């Protein structure tokens, strides 16, 4: 359960920049997208897939554009951390009916 | 699975772990999806001495993900300026750029971390 406990500690240490740096990436642009690729999406699924696997649980995060309607690439960005953050909340859930 | 899981403990933060696995023979150039190295995720998230194991361990400094980013780019987005600082010591590319010309100072710029900015200016 350490080994849990560890990867709640970098998801947190992770999610502390991403909540500050998302605000700033345009994702209508090309470097914007690309970073928001890079620096939060695909860290998001690796910390995701390490809290499920020690509960069995097999769920793959994929980000929702559609349910981001703004033609501000700031506004996109920060719409799509949300969800980050929800799946996060979702994956908690699931790992508090396991255990209990 | 050596790879995946060093990838895994350099983005989590486990030094312990990363130091097992270099010294049971992982491959420092283990690629992730997105084409991130272990140096890639520990010098984004910050992670000192894994930084400096894997730099003692033969990462190459200046590998690019499929994203167009070095290590020095998402240090420098992420704000870590010691990161950056020993990057930098190790030869890393001040004037390495993403698919759209953005480079470390740019980064460094434009998400607001003004004490790497002033250190990848003097660097270049």
């Amino acid at each position: 359960i350490k080994a849990f406990e560890e990867t709640l500690k970098g998801f947190e240490t992770w999610l502390k920049v991403a909540m500050q740096k998302a605000t700033l990436i345009d994702y209508n642009s090309l470097t914007g997208q690309a970073l928001f690729q890079s620096a939060i999406y695909a860290p998001a699924l690796s910390f995701f897939s390490s809290m499920g696997a020690p509960f069995g649980i097999i769920e793959t995060f994929t980000l929702a554009p559609t349910k981001c309607p703004y033609l501000d690439g700031l506004k996109i960005s920060a719409c799509l951390m949300e969800q980050v953050i929800q799946n996060y909340r979702m994956i908690v859930a699931l790992i508090q009916n396991k255990l209990s | 699975d050596l790879g995946k899981k060093l990838l895994e403990a350099a983005l989590i933060g486990q030094d312990d772990e990363v130091r097992i696995l270099m010294a049971n023979g992982a491959d420092v150039n283990a690629m992730d999806n997105f084409g991130h190295t272990p140096l890639h995720l520990a010098a984004m998230m910050g992670h000192l001495e894994i930084v400096e194991v894997l730099l003692k361990t033969g990462a190459d400094v200046n590998a690019f993900d499929l994203t167009g980013f070095t290590p020095l780019h998402l240090a420098a987005y992420a704000g870590h300026l010691e990161i950056v600082e020993v990057l930098l010591k190790h030869g890393a590319d001040v004037n390495a750029q993403d698919q759209d010309g953005a480079t470390p100072f740019d980064l460094a710029a434009w998400f607001g971390n003004e004490d790497i900015a002033e250190v990848l200016q003097k660097a270049a």
